[PDB]
């Protein structure tokens, strides 16, 4: 799995790959990690998929119920969730779960979720198996207030080259484009990404 | 560890050796191996030490409960089988015990009963328990009768001990002597082994092997 | 064990403590761990005292029938590769992790060897279970162009420090100094800061105290004449 | 299952002015078993004495062996062997079975012929040597050995107190050990006599 | 896999005199081969004239004495400021002991003290709750190194009178707390010698009619 | 297999050894001789694994046989038994050990005494008045602690070995069929037939 | 019963004269994998204690969370909060120490060794140790994991004993961290270069330093090694 | 415990049960009477695992005893057999199960028959003419297939029953001290006494 | 451990990292794990040390043989010895081993060995616990035909990212350059690149 979730100018965009394994086996190729618990707070999901999707099924509960009382969530709220999830039932679970949302006081935040449960807020964050092979690349390429288009380009040249690596990793990049203009979807295909 | 208990004519002879060990680290030989459950009840010790004492002084406050409640002397019978019950509550968990309940009543007379941790009850006329305890069964079932005096039981039962602590690593220290009659048990002294060896030697002509 | 090489000027020098342990319990008080492996190189050894004993004898002997088949005073990187490749062919079953230390003909030289067989140059080295004691006082103190004064002054503090801290350690100091152009002197417990204190009590006995049995003379001597 | 704790037993030596003593029990068991109480751990070739603790078996094989090597050595040399060499051949010895050893704990006593100075040595099983000023201890109570020699012993012992020093060393360690006991000797070692006693101690 | 347990070395000692007590033990307190602290206090003076140390496992040892401690607080309250006597005391304790049978407290308890006759008692414990008064203990690291020691300078074993040859045996004179003293110094000294977990300091505990005092020595600290 | 005891009296050594042969489940004979003569003054009882035994007891046999061919001469109970200790202490370090303890029970003729030597499968050697190999010695030793005088005879040597044969089938748990009896001393050896 | 996931090193520590010193790197490892670089390690609780801790990040953010919500509970119907009934280094030790031990007691430990370092009402020095199995300890100087091996030795030659405290200047001890610090980034294969540290004194208050990085490294010398014994070039 | 049997003739069953309580390693008892009256025409014996087949034993015995007192009846053998078998297959999914299996051997005075039911600790019910349990049936059940024949009277089965018995103490390897038999009729339960 | 070898124009460059660890201590901070089994055939060593430094001096031993009796050998035949004994005694090695050399007929040329015992001749290659982290910046990074300095700087700026993720690496980048000009040893130490 290679995800990612990374700030800019305008807000904050999720990525991630497509493929789903059984061992060697492509169980699905076509996979969406890019997962919603509310309007303007997504997350990446990594490590398994009954976990992950369990975990945001049940935050998704409780953000739902939070907004019916007391209004929109902070996206930092929705990681507190997540890691109270994470955290409590670590013994049982095998998640690795990347928190991104849009406030307009607080704007694009970043909020990665690692196995122990723990919480680290980040200008952006990558994660899943193919995430080690990009480290490098990451880090060097990597700026504060980018553009969208410099971000989208980030991470399209980021995850391709986790895909390219990771046998993990593959399919079509899916990103998830979060700002105060709305929620935008973006796909891209193999012949686009591979030959970059 | 070495403890016996015999009935016999006079009543019942209970001995036992003093030795604890934690491997083959000496850890006491002073270990009062008989509990005085009442001015009637013995009880031996063989195992685990902590497991016994315990088990067995609760087994003191059990009795006592019973003879506040019923006027009446608790039975031998009851006794063993309120301790062996209670340990078979306890069966899997780990405890370890070889106990001897000993006790003379009107209706009984003098009896002993085998409590064992792995939930045995056995009533007999002779017991041995511990590590030691086969070479104590030599001496006595070589040398038993029904038709002993008190003085010559008691010397075969510290006999018997001074077999199994010569022989078995694991006993050993000095030997503690009961005599169990129907107006109470009465206790026989404490007989250090360093020092029984010697003068049963050579006044028994025995353990020609050993030199002195 | 604490033990330590450090280059200086115009040699190096070599330390080590002198505690043998069989787990929590002290062996020998005044272990001997600087080994010689010739008159002017020498080891100091880490780990299964049997197998840094011996393989610095085996080494040392076979060093010595070298010395004298070239007519040449023997080098470290001989002994060092004598030793790695001892070693490495037991699979770190010899239980040797030694500090080699010493001056030839190319200069002065300080090698450390692991029981699997791989070696490490520098100018300051430590090994054993106050290895970790022993390398913060050298990574605090330590300088290039060091002098022969400065360098036995940091190689005692540096056991000192695994003496101290390391229980594995403990007892008394000794070094050896390996100077260019000279001979190796060999500083049996140069430091000696754990002299046991006076006891409270005298315990001997008198005599007739213990009880006996039998007595008789021992015939060491061999069969007599006449 | 622990080799070195199947037959138990002890030895022990120790160094006093121009004499050494060394000293063992006579227990031999399988495990909980008391078989013979007349197993002697100590052996002596010429004038240097070998106490061996462990493996029962290995004792045995190890004494057949010493005694075959120095009685080579004396018929080459012409010479009875020192304890300063006899210590460098049971090293030899052990060691050339470094991963098949004896399960032993030897001991090395004697005073050297020619300088007549006093000499101990130990050994682990595999040939490492220990070789102290003050006292040498070896067996399955070998923890309440060193307690003992480590209080009670003092340098410069005459050979008539070293005996008592030793010999309480040695009893009151047996009596703390399970697999030692059952009798004990003590040899008093001087240049040109040597002395053996047999000490009289609780048999359980 | 987590290991609940650990050890942090140390060793402990009590002396039963004829009208005193002594609790010894040294101030060290390892892991593996680190030392935690060279003084950590491990003899504590629990009220109404008693000592203890749990001798082991630390944190179980320091559970075991709080909750000793506490104890000997509601013995109060609950029996109108009774004095808790050192046999009543020695009982309790299995309790608190055996109460973790199935999990134990890993450690070697010793309390010291004066009985209802004002005599010296020590009663020692193992790490499931037996437990027995005796005239001499030492718990822990060292212990193997120190019984023996105390056994034949205590107790006089295998000592006979001079030319009587095993015949008489020498009598067991009373030792006072000045002599007691002395070979507590020298069962440590002698300990630290040949065991690495123990030096440091030695910190002792002495209990009379008076109250309990405390002397402290050095010990190597390599 | 199971029970041997051996006893050294004043004038001869006495081999006492079960006549049982249990395979798991069933007691396939009642009649075993769990002895082999080495020489006509030594005997040696033995017990341990199945086959063993017996392959190793034939093989000492047969070389003990082969020594006093050669040299036209009975080796003494004592050397027999040094032999015999090498080859176990030399068998316990080979690929596959024989699993074999033994009892040598010997009338030295030079010396004019009888010898009773234990060796276990270790090479455990020790002479004793009187030795046991497996659970015997457990109940046994202690009788024999007690009754052994050495100036027994022989009559008084088998009395005291019946008093440890009925302990024996008293307080042990395996049926062992009893035992076969045999008595070595200057005379040579000899089997009691009725026990 | 778990494993620790992403962990922090070692925290090292000291006593002087006038108060303590605290310091710990700003690493979060996962295993081998250097994987947050900006975690802090040191949680002041008020202005009079620093609680150094390393092992589990995850439960140290849930003891970072306790102690926060210490300070919340200790503050209601309570009108001396911020002055005699304040929070004292003592009390917030011996409540995580009670929580470590009941927690490994439940065989479901927080996977962490702690130090609580500050000063007492009295102007006392408080410095004691906890750790996942409740085991306590106080000493001079005290540090956890590689910081135990290495920079203990080297505090220890600063304070050795007790006596040593009064004569120890808050220049010297903090120079003896820095210094400590230096040597762990040298040989600990888990540590950082950058660093937080903490005074507490007893006059000054609370000093909390952060972004510091180990300077002054030697490494010159390597350029001088070659091979690994025979090799010249 | 060791060896249990059991076997039906023609008006009575007799059952057989071994005397021995062996600990490990030595016999603490030659006379032990593995064996519980149930109700007047119905006896129980039992071997298994120690402590649990006497607490089992005395448990169903106490449940017996109080059916026996509420409704004034004795229950039939049949229904005893059912119910201590729905005891054990209830065990046998239990924290920690019984470890006993049993023989009831009772006479139907209603049908005038003697009934033999052999329940293993798995709750296995089976009703025979002779049964055994553990290794005992291994050497008995040829014995009885061949000598059987169902008319047989009660002397008749108590020679057969000795033949049993001659045969295990010569082929099993465990002493088990001889059989207390027991003779369950429509006068009730009596004890062989000479046996 | 972070290891690289880089053909370019001139030839070829060999780079590693300087720590040696025995698990998280740090036994050597200043290792040399560039070494040479002849004038222009040069080697970087990874896993064990026990092994690749036994492999190397058997590798020098038989190039020098070689060299006595054919004259200078190819780096191809260098890389032929090396696969012999890490192929033959793949069951008892732990090596991972990338072998350069300059030839003035092959120019510049890099062969990889990994723990199988496989070769594999490539442009660069990278090697090492620290190279995972590396795999997507040097992809993108490296072209055939650098100069000197491109290749110092493409080298520099990789180690340094695989030493600043992977624990196992850190210390000093050493390098080695092999042209027809010569061998140069270069040091770069933790405060130039770092900052990179
Ligand atoms: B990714 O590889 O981590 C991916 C993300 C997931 C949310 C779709 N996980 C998987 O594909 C996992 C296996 C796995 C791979 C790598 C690391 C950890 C786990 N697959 C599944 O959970 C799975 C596979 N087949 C069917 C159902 N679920
Ligand atoms: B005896 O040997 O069984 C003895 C009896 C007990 C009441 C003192 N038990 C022990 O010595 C046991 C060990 C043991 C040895 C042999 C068989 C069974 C058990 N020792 C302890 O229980 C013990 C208690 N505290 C300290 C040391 N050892
Ligand atoms: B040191 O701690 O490395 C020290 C140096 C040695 C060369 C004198 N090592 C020892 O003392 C070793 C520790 C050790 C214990 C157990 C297995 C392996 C290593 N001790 C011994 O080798 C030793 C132990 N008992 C007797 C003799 N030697
Ligand atoms: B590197 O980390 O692979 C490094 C290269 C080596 C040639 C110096 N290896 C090591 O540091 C190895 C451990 C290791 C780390 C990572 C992967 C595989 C192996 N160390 C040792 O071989 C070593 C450590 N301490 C002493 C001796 N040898
Ligand atoms: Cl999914
Ligand atoms: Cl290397
Ligand atoms: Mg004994
Ligand atoms: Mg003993
Ligand atoms: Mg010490
Ligand atoms: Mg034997
Ligand atoms: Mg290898
Ligand atoms: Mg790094």
């Amino acid at each position: 799995t290679s995800i990612m979730a990374v700030t800019f100018k305008d807000g904050v965009i999720l990525g991630a790959d497509s493929r789903t394994t059984t061992g060697a086996y492509i169980a699905n190729r076509v996979t969406d990690k890019l997962t919603r618990v509310h309007d303007k707070i997504w997350c990446c999901r990594s490590g398994s998929a009954a976990d992950t999707q369990a975990i945001a099924d049940i935050v998704q509960y409780h953000l739902e119920l939070y907004t019916s009382q007391y209004g929109t969530p902070s996206t930092e709220t929705a990681a507190s969730v997540f890691k109270e999830l994470c955290y409590e039932n670590k013994d049982n679970l095998t998640a690795g779960i990347i928190v991104a949302g849009y406030d307009d006081k607080n704007k694009g935040e970043v909020y990665t979720i690692p196995l122990g449960g723990s919480v680290h807020k980040l200008p952006y964050a990558i994660a899943g198996s193919g995430s080690t092979f990009i480290y490098g690349y990451c880090d060097k390429n990597f700026r504060e207030n980018m553009s969208k288009e410099e971000t989208v380009d980030f991470i399209k040249h980021s995850l391709s080259q986790a895909i390219k690596w990771d046998g993990s990793s593959g399919g079509v990049i899916r990103m998830v484009v979060l700002t105060a203009a709305g929620v935008e979807r973006l796909i891209f295909y193999p012949d686009e990404y591979e030959q970059l | 560890t070495t403890t016996l208990a015999f009935r016999f004519q006079g009543g019942i002879i209970v001995a036992v050796d003093s030795r604890a060990t934690a491997g083959n680290w000496v850890a006491s030989q002073t270990v009062k191996k008989v509990i005085e459950i009442n001015p009637f009840l013995l009880g031996t010790m063989a195992g685990g030490a902590v497991d016994c004492q315990f088990w067995e002084t609760w087994l003191g406050s059990q009795c006592r409960l019973h003879e506040l409640r019923e006027k009446e002397r608790i039975s031998v019978a009851a006794a063993s089988k309120i301790l062996s019950n209670l340990v078979y509550q306890y069966k899997g968990a780990g405890l370890s015990m070889g106990t001897m309940i000993c006790g003379y009543t009107r209706k009984e007379g003098p009896t002993i009963y085998y409590v064992d941790s792995d939930g045995t009850r056995l009533k007999g006329d002779i017991f041995c328990v511990g590590s030691g305890q086969t070479f104590a069964y030599g001496v006595l079932d070589s040398n038993y009768k029904w038709d002993l005096s008190v003085e010559d039981a008691l010397y075969l039962g510290k006999r018997s001990i001074l077999a199994a602590a010569h022989r078995d690593a694991y006993s050993g220290g000095s030997v503690n002597l009961y005599h169990v009659t129907e107006d109470g048990w009465i206790y026989h002294g404490n007989h250090d082994v360093g020092e029984l060896f010697w003068k049963v030697k050579e006044e028994e002509g025995s353990f020609n092997n050993v030199i002195g | 064990t604490t033990i330590v090489g450090v280059k200086f000027n115009n040699g190096v020098v070599i330390a080590a403590d002198t505690r043998s342990t069989q787990g929590p319990i002290v062996a020998d008080k005044n272990c001997a761990k600087l080994h010689r492996i010739s008159p002017k190189i020498w080891c100091a050894g880490a780990g299964t005292a049997a197998d840094t004993e011996a393989v610095t004898q085996l080494i040392g002997s076979n060093i010595e029938l070298h010395s004298l088949y070239t007519s040449r005073e023997p080098r470290v990187v001989s002994a060092l590769q004598m030793l790695k490749q001892h070693l490495f062919k037991y699979q770190g079953h010899i239980g040797a992790y030694l500090i080699v230390a010493g001056v030839d003909p190319t200069g002065s030289h300080l090698f450390s060897i692991h029981a699997h067989g791989s070696t490490d140059v520098g100018y300051y080295l430590s090994l054993g279970s106050g290895s970790l004691a022993a390398m913060a006082v050298l990574e605090s103190h330590w300088k290039q162009d060091l002098t022969k004064e400065e360098a036995i002054k940091l190689a005692s503090d540096a056991i000192q420090a695994g003496i101290w801290n390391d229980l594995g350690s403990g007892s008394n100091v000794d070094v050896c100094v390996m100077e260019i152009g000279k001979d190796a002197e060999y500083l049996r417990n140069y430091l000696t800061p754990n002299v046991r204190e006076e006891k409270q009590k005298s315990y001997k006995f008198p005599r007739g105290t213990t009880a006996v049995l039998k007595e008789s003379i021992v015939n060491i001597c061999d069969i007599q004449e006449e | 299952s622990d080799p070195s704790s199947i037959n138990g037993g002890i030895v022990v030596a120790m160094t006093g002015k121009d004499c050494v003593a060394i000293a063992c029990d006579l227990r031999l068991g399988s495990q909980s078993l008391g078989v013979s109480n007349k197993f002697e751990k100590i052996f002596h070739y010429g004038h240097v004495f070998l106490g061996i603790t462990g493996l029962a078996t290995d004792v045995t094989t190890l004494n057949e062996m010493f005694r075959y090597k120095t009685n080579l050595y004396k018929l080459k040399e012409e010479r009875a062997i020192e304890p300063e060499t006899f210590t460098q051949l049971v090293s030899s010895s052990l060691y050339e079975r470094r991963f098949g050893p004896y399960f032993v704990g030897p001991v090395v006593a004697g005073i050297n012929s020619k300088s007549g100075k006093p000499f101990i040595a130990g050994f682990d099983l595999i040939g490492c040597i220990d070789e102290a000023k003050d006292f040498i201890v070896s067996g399955t109570a070998s923890d309440q050995l060193f307690g003992m020699c480590e209080s009670l012993y003092e340098p410069n012992l005459e050979p008539e107190d070293l005996f008592e020093t030793i010999s309480q060393a040695l009893l009151n360690a047996a009596d703390r050990d399970a697999l030692s006991g059952w009798g004990a000797v003590v040899y008093i070692i001087k240049k040109d006599e040597v002395v053996k006693r047999y000490l009289k101690m609780r048999q359980d | 896999q987590f290991n609940p347990y650990g050890d942090n070395g140390g060793t402990i000692l009590g002396i039963a005199g004829e009208d005193f007590a002594v609790l010894a033990g040294d101030t060290r307190n390892i892991t593996d081969y680190s030392i935690n602290s060279r003084y950590e206090p491990k003899v504590f003076d629990c009220g109404d004239n008693i000592v203890m140390s749990a001798n082991g496992f630390a944190a179980d040892g320091d559970a075991l004495v709080k909750r000793f401690k506490n104890s000997v607080k509601w013995y109060h309250f609950d029996h109108n400021d009774k004095k808790l006597s050192i046999n009543s005391a020695a009982r309790n304790i299995q309790h608190l002991l055996y109460g973790k049978r199935f999990f134990p407290y890993y450690v070697h308890t010793i309390i010291a003290g004066l009985d209802e006759d004002g005599k010296g008692a020590v009663y020692s414990f193992d790490p499931v709750g037996s437990y027995e008064r005796e005239q001499c203990r030492a718990g822990g690291a060292a212990a193997s190194l120190i019984m023996p020691f105390l056994d034949n300078q205590v107790n006089f074993k295998n000592q006979y009178e001079p030319g009587t040859n095993g015949k008489v045996k020498k009598p067991l004179k009373y030792l006072s707390v000045e002599e007691v003293i002395k070979l507590v110094r020298d069962s440590f000294t002698s300990a630290t010698e040949r065991h690495i977990q123990v030096g440091d300091g030695l910190e002792i505990l002495i209990v009379t009619k008076d109250g309990v005092r405390k002397e402290f020595y050095e010990l190597k600290r390599d | 297999m199971d029970i041997i005891l051996g006893i050294r009296v004043q004038d001869s050594v006495i081999l006492a050894s079960s006549k049982a042969v249990t395979r798991g489940i069933s007691v396939l004979k009642d009649s075993d001789d769990k002895t082999r003569q080495l020489s006509p003054h030594t005997l040696m009882s033995f017990a341990g694994e199945a086959g063993d035994t017996v392959q190793f007891a034939e093989y000492i046999q047969a070389n003990i046989q082969l020594y006093s061919i050669r040299e036209d001469y009975e080796l003494s109970p004592q050397a027999v038994s040094s032999f015999v200790r090498q080859e176990l202490a030399k068998s316990i370090r080979s690929r596959r050990p024989y699993q074999v303890n033994v009892l040598i029970g010997g009338y030295d003729k030079k010396k004019n005494k009888p010898e009773l030597y234990q060796i276990d499968y270790l090479g455990t050697k020790v002479e004793l008045p009187y030795g046991a190999h497996g659970y015997s010695g457990f109940y046994t030793f202690s009788l024999l602690d007690h009754h052994y005088r050495p100036d027994m005879t022989t009559e008084e040597g088998l009395d005291l070995l019946k008093l440890c044969v009925q302990e024996l089938e008293k307080r042990m748990p395996m049926d062992f069929k009893g035992v076969i009896v045999k008595i070595v001393d200057k005379d040579g050896i000899r089997q009691v037939d009725d026990f | 019963t778990q494993q620790p996931i992403v962990t922090g090193t070692s925290v090292i520590s000291m006593k002087y004269d006038n108060g303590v010193i605290i310091a710990a790197d700003n690493l979060g490892s996962y295993g081998s994998l250097l994987r947050f670089n900006g975690v802090e390690r040191l949680i002041p609780v008020g202005d009079n204690t620093v609680v150094g801790i390393s092992g589990d990040i995850s439960d140290m953010q849930h003891i970072e969370r306790l102690l926060k919500d210490l300070v919340t509970e200790n503050a209601y119907d309570n009108p001396l909060a911020d002055a005699e009934e304040a929070l004292e280094p003592s009390y917030i030790f011996e409540y995580l120490a009670t929580v470590m031990y009941q927690r490994r007691s439940k065989m479901n430990p927080l996977w962490n060794a702690i130090i609580v370092a500050g000063v007492q009402s009295n102007g006392d020095q408080f410095l004691r140790y906890v750790n996942l199995l409740g085991v306590t300890y106080s000493s001079p100087t005290l540090a956890t994991g590689f910081g135990a091996h290495m920079a203990n030795p080297l505090l220890r030659k600063v304070v050795d004993r007790e006596s040593d405290i009064p004569k120890t200047t808050v220049q010297v001890a903090e120079e003896a961290i820095v210094n400590a610090m230096r040597v762990l980034y040298y040989r600990d294969a888990r540590s950082s270069r950058n660093f937080s540290l903490a005074i507490i004194d007893k006059n000054t208050g609370l000093t909390f330093k952060k972004n510091l990085q180990v300077e002054n490294m030697k490494w010159d010398f390597a350029k001088d090694i070659k091979g690994y014994g025979t090799q010249k070039i």
